RNA sequence: GUCUACGGCCAUACCACCCUGAACGCGCCCGAUCUCGUCUGAUCUCGGAAGCUAAGCAGGGUCGGGCCUGGUUAGUACUUGGAUGGGAGACCGCCUGGGAAUACCGGGUGCUGUAGGCUU
RNA sequence: CGUUCAUAGCGACGUCGCUUUUUGAUCCUUCGAUGUCGGCUCUUCCUAUCAUUGUGAAGCAGAAUUCACCAAGCGUUGGAU
RNA sequence: GAAACCUCCCGUGGAGCAGAAGGGCAAAAGCUCGCUUGAUCUUGAUUUUCAGUACGAAUACAGACCGUGAAAGCGGGGCCU
RNA sequence: UAUCCGGUAAAGCGAAUGAUUAGAGGUCUUGGGGCCGAAACGAUCUCAACCUAUUCUCAAACUUUAAAUGGGUAAGAAGCCCGGCUCGCUGGCGUGAGCCGGGCGUGGAAUGGAGUGCCUAGUGGGCCACUUUUGGUAAGCAGAACUGGCGCUGCGGGAUGAACCGAACGCCGGGUUAAGGCGCCCGAUGCCGACGCUCAUCAGACCCCAGAAAAGGUGUUGGUUGAUAUAGACAGCAGGACGGUGGCCAUGGAAGUCGGAAUCCGCUAAGGAGUGUGUAACAACUCACCUGCCGAAUCAACUAGCCCUGAAAAUGGAUGGCGCU
RNA sequence: CGCAAUGAAGGUGAAGGCCGGCGCGCUCGCCGGCCGAGGUGGGAUCCCGAGGCCUCUCCAGUCCGCCGAGGGCGCACCACC
């Protein structure tokens, strides 16, 4: 009593009932499996972003004032 | 039932082409992949360290990691019913920049040129592409000489 | 010689049924909205579109409709897609309500958009629900073989208009 | 190809121009077919064989029906063939006697089906040339070349066998 | 013969609430009407939520309702919750709020009213604002239920953190072959 | 025009034999005290500068081989899709689109980056 | 080969078939059972004709004969192991 | 002496690289020397079989402590299967 | 529309690997056997392997080439373009990454509402067809690929029928079709249907399909190629068929004649050093070139249509039946 | 049962920020004040709203809408840090 041994006959059909969906792409994928030495350093960089805040805020206010002067000169 | 061995059936795939054996010429090594570079994988026989598996040869995907002398590269591999985006660590020698994306960037650059200009002019320009339309109305001058008649030729047995 | 323009637009009739049909064909046939047998659609031609018709050749009869064909199809069997309900174009208040944002405000405008293949063709053509035509009066020649070789399938260019009259 | 009664068509076409070949040469044919649709197809088949030239690579310039210029003359037509047997492919020279080329080629297609069970798609017509009383090689044609032709219609079998399906009179076939 | 799959032709969303209780069903009669006759989509959202299950309308804690109204700008408003308002013993100072709820627990009721808070029923909200104008529509955390900790990529499937259904935790209930490296392997 | 040093692409750059090379280079070349290394100062290392383009090297040449690139081969071989087409089968023809490979015959025979010479 | 002569009768090396009275393949049917060899007895069919009727062939003088055709009407026995 | 050792020329690998075969390999991945223990200690990630579980086998890193080389580097076993 | 991947079909072997035919050329090597040589790369052949151009024919586990069908990516707001901050990484300065803050909108065709999570049954014997395909002489055999069937499924056609073709079913009226048909059975040709072919003492008569081949036939019908003939042929009857010559090899006899190398001249009008018969061997007979008569076409070799031979099974029998020219 | 885990166990056990000061601001240690469950992207929904759009006249002009370009708070939920 020998069987059928293997096949792939009805399988494509079976797969395509429910699509063959592409793998759901997000923005902001994880940093799992990224070269450790990198990840330390981007972690440290992220740690000290709040250091150098007061400088950054002022720079944007100076930029915003320069934009407001430019738009007044245009109008 | 076939053997599950890693390199089964790559007699031809991983085999340097005709009269291109020997030293892996150096541009190959010394060109830079960043994150998110579109990259097509193509295994190579000379370099056996960091070889991709025979399933990812031909396949294109994006770079996610870059180590000292290899590049982590997300590629989509189908499995019966489900496409699995998965991340593989190929050594540079088995990898090129895929040009597929550059022709796109060329077009967007050309669009940004054609958007900046034609704004002060006022005349809006076709930025979208369009498929090859039917080939328009036109005259054909049979200049002096008439058409050439083509009789089909009588059969004969050559061999 | 005056080689006139290659045609812009073609009517495409599904001339065989819905059993035992390959998956690539079947998909294209439901990208032309040709689900039932003897449904038809207008179709603007171009390298992309024409090749999609090439992949469904022995499943369709098609070609280049007359002016009269576009009228007869639209007036006798012109049905809007209006909130996804196939609704018969009994008045222009229907066409306008839907296509009036394109300058198309009446049956006549619609016919001109379909026949000249205007800017707004995609939107006027999709608005039209696919044409449920009857069986071909006087019969066909042969369903299964190409026009060129005696049958009905494939591109018959001018002669799609005869078929239209015997089905519409 | 199939049939009905054919029409001579003139079909001229060209491999469409390029940068390298700016004004390409026109090629004309004599393509017998039931309609222009299959005419043009038939044009492309013959050209493909002869010239590196496909329907994609070319444009048909002028397809046009061609009318017999002497319909109400009776003519003799020589026609050269190229058929396919069950076995090998062959050549012939048939001769027909007709009022037209179209009629004479149509006549051929029926004969070939009869005499050689050859179907349309197997047959290639190369040349069809009208011909004198002489230069007629077939005696089936030659017997009608005669001034005072004279024959009866001897055993004139009836049709209208079902106007009177039943009747008293046994029929008549002498006239 | 036509080719469509009739497979997902029937949408499975609820229409009415599955409950038979009469007071909720009156709210439904009211909000059906408002839903259909107002342009407010607030009414539609509220209406939709009246049909949902207990599970599906989780309790909104007082502290969660505080902090969501603490947010900048939604001040002098009314918070709405188709679920219930519960207490937080781990919050102390309760601002004076405006609230709608199908239920508010007896503690949560006291605390709010002691603050000078107003509590509203949903019939009252409609008369107060039939188009949902000036409302904060909140919800309880849907994925609070301990249930969800068993859902997902199964336990013993690498990089899953999915609670297994186990009779009792302890030294010798699971945590052998397939969690330790020492014992076979680990995921 | 051209070279040297480090090159990229790796024969349009290879091989064979033949001819010609101003100047600067590059070489061959002359030595072994020292450095270094050999059975051997041949190679390797080192100190030179009397000779010479003989050779390497460059540039050219050959109805040259080779390679590169077109034609032809051929709409041929093959081939996607089609038919209640043929044929006893083997196989073949048509429709619908796609379409090669030798032999054979042409043409070509390194391009170029950085840094520094020479022809002032 | 047949003295001689490819073909009266034969027929190598090759080749194309039919047949299911051989044996294999195969396992479709039957395992809530289709009684498993031979002989006896009896009927009927087939022809791929041994005899018998009518005929063509011969390397048919006669006699004896093999080769072929129409053809299955009628036959095809008694014993020893 | 067809074969010992030496020497000149040609030699795209037609040899060799433990083993089957396939791939790969020439101022090497072959042979011959010199020095060696990266076949050591330790986290995770990934690939391959895959259910996308294990085992084995492998890939890229990262942290130690070394080796070797003028150095750039290479090396956590065996060119790869 | 761009862009990568490929080593199957084909093709190739005067390109590698392996196979393999033939002659040219070559003392390459050298031989083993010869013949003429004492012996001699001397002369002459020869066969061995090797080589110089060529040449015949091949490959699932060969290949320089190399398709069709095929598999990735990409075709924008998660995108571009500016400004500035963070780093223990990297570093002559710079990288590279991560952060803030602004500035810009449809970016190929066609279609369609999407996403997402929980519980979950049955199933885990399959089979059939196109095409591809391995084992086997083959199988209604066994085994894969690809799609579509049947299984789960009725209906029109295929007489009959899982699976062929057409088409997929709520319950009904009118219309129209498909695939199939239209002598009668049986709805429709009871058309003045069109043109041919074919007579069978075994006719033939429609996918799957239920049946025949090699090889034959002046049966009849078409082709193809060559002839021929007024220097009046072609058949049909009538007249000669020789000599140089027992030609030479072969004697066992071949003066034309078991066989074979030859194989020309004369007379010529013309006869082969002979088609056969037959002879021990001759003889004798028989088989061109030309006339006489008769009076226009004649004849050969292929080829493909129908028909026929090839063609034998057991209850009486099946183009479905009746029948049909 | 639930409101706390994690470790084999001895056991341990879910806060952070900011500001000012004092220790050398040493991306470490100690003393005063303020906020108090972080942030990115998307998010039904609310909120603000330039501006229309008319009114039987030319303007003034509060009331009512309808839409609303643009801009905000952002539930749940998801992905990331
Ligand atoms: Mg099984
Ligand atoms: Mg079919
Ligand atoms: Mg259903
Ligand atoms: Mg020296
Ligand atoms: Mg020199
Ligand atoms: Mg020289
Ligand atoms: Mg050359
Ligand atoms: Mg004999
Ligand atoms: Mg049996
Ligand atoms: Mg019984
Ligand atoms: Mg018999
Ligand atoms: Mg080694
Ligand atoms: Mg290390
Ligand atoms: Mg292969
Ligand atoms: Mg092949
Ligand atoms: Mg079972
Ligand atoms: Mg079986
Ligand atoms: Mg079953
Ligand atoms: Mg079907």
């Amino acid at each position: 009593a020998k069987s059928k041994n293997h096949t792939t006959h009805n399988q494509s059909r079976k797969w395509h009932r429910n699509g063959i969906k592409k793998p759901r792409s997000q923005r902001y994928e994880s940093l799992k499996g990224v070269d450790p030495k990198f990840l330390r350093n981007m972690r440290f960089a992220k740690k000290h972003n709040k250091k150098g805040l007061k400088k950054m805020q002022a720079n944007n206010a100076k930029a915003m004032a320069a934009r407001a002067e430019a738009i007044k000169a245009l109008v | 039932t076939n053997t599950k061995g890693k390199r089964r059936g790559t007699r031809y795939m991983f085999s340097r082409p005709f009269r291109k054996h020997g030293v892996v010429p150096l541009a190959t090594y010394m060109r830079i992949y960043k994150k998110g570079d579109i990259v097509d994988i193509k295994g190579m026989g000379t370099v056996q360290k960091g070889m991709p598996h025979k399933c990812y040869h031909g396949k294109t995907g994006r770079v996610y990691n870059v180590t000292q002398h290899a590049v982590g590269i997300v590629v989509n591999k189908q499995v019966k019913g489900k496409i699995l985006a998965k991340r593989i660590n190929v050594r540079i020698e088995h990898i090129k920049h895929s040009k597929s994306r550059d022709s796109f960037l060329k077009r967007v650059k050309e669009n940004d040129q054609k958007k900046k200009e034609a704004k002060e002019k006022g005349t809006w320009v076709q930025l979208k592409r369009q498929p090859a339309p039917p080939r328009e109305a036109h005259f054909v001058r049979t200049n002096g000489k008439e058409p050439e008649l083509l009789e089909p030729i009588p059969y004969e047995f050559m061999a | 010689f005056y080689v006139p323009a290659e045609p812009k637009l073609a009517f495409v009739i599904r001339i065989r049924g819905i059993n035992g049909v390959s998956p690539k064909v079947r998909k294209v046939l439901q990208l032309l909205r040709l689900r039932q047998i003897f449904n038809g659609t207008f179709v603007k031609l171009n390298k992309a579109s024409i090749n999609m018709l090439r992949i469904v050749e022995p499943y369709i009869a098609w070609g280049y409709p007359n002016l009269k064909s576009v009228n007869e199809l639209i007036y006798k069997r012109g049905y809007g897609k209006i909130n996804k309900k196939r609704i018969a174009l009994t008045d222009n208040a229907l066409i306008a309500r839907s296509l009036g944002k394109y300058g198309i405000i009446c049956m006549e405008d619609l016919i001109h958009e379909i026949y000249t293949v205007g800017k707004r063709f995609k939107e006027a053509n999709n608005f039209l629900w696919p044409f449920k035509l009857s069986s071909p009066r006087g019969g066909m020649k042969k369903k299964t073989t190409h026009f060129v070789e005696g049958e009905d399938a494939g591109n018959r260019e001018d002669q799609i208009n005869r078929l239209i009259r015997r089905m519409n | 190809k199939a049939s009905g009664t054919l029409r001579e068509y003139k079909v001229v076409g060209r491999c469409l121009p390029t940068p390298k070949c700016r004004t390409p040469p026109l090629y004309r044919m004599r393509i017998f077919a039931p309609n222009h649709v299959v005419a043009k197809s038939r044009f492309w088949y013959f050209v493909s064989q002869l010239k590196k030239m496909k329907k994609s690579s070319g444009e048909i310039v002028y397809c046009g029906q061609v009318f017999e210029k002497s319909p109400l003359r009776v003519k003799n037509f020589g026609i050269w063939l190229r058929y396919d047997s069950r076995s090998g492919t062959h050549n012939m020279y048939r001769e027909y006697r007709d009022l037209t080329t179209a009629g004479a080629v149509t006549q051929c297609y029926r004969d070939m089906g009869a005499r050689h069970r050859a179907r349309a798609h197997s047959i290639q017509i190369m040349k069809v040339e009208e011909i004198a009383a002489s230069k007629c090689r077939r005696p089936a044609v030659k017997q009608f070349h005669d001034s005072k032709i004279k024959f009866p219609l001897p055993h004139r079998v009836l049709r209208r066998q079902h106007k009177p399906r039943f009747t008293t009179k046994r029929p008549n076939t002498f006239f | 013969g036509v080719d469509i799959r009739h497979n997902k032709d029937r949408k499975v969303r609820r229409k009415e609430p599955k409950s038979q209780d009469i007071y909720l069903r009156l709210l439904v009669k009211l909000y059906r009407f408002l839903a259909r006759r107002t342009n407010s989509t607030f009414n539609q959202v509220v209406l939709k939520r009246l049909f949902m299950s207990r599970t599906n309308r989780p309790p909104l804690s007082l502290s969660r309702m505080i902090r969501k109204m603490k947010l900048p700008g939604r001040e002098g408003k009314t918070a709405v919750v188709v679920g219930t308002i519960t207490d937080d013993v781990r919050v102390q100072e309760v601002p004076k709020l405006k609230v709608c709820a199908l239920r508010v627990s007896s503690r949560a009721r006291s605390r709010i009213l002691k603050a000078g808070g107003k509590i509203l029923t949903f019939d009252q909200l409609a008369l107060d604002s039939p188009k949902g104008c000036g409302t904060v529509l909140l919800s309880g955390p849907r994925k609070g239920r301990e249930v969800y900790r068993h859902f997902g990529k199964a336990p013993g499937t690498p990089h899953s953190h999915t609670k297994p259904y186990v009779r009792s935790k302890g030294r010798k209930f699971e945590r052998a072959r397939g969690r330790r490296a020492s014992r076979g392997y680990k995921n």
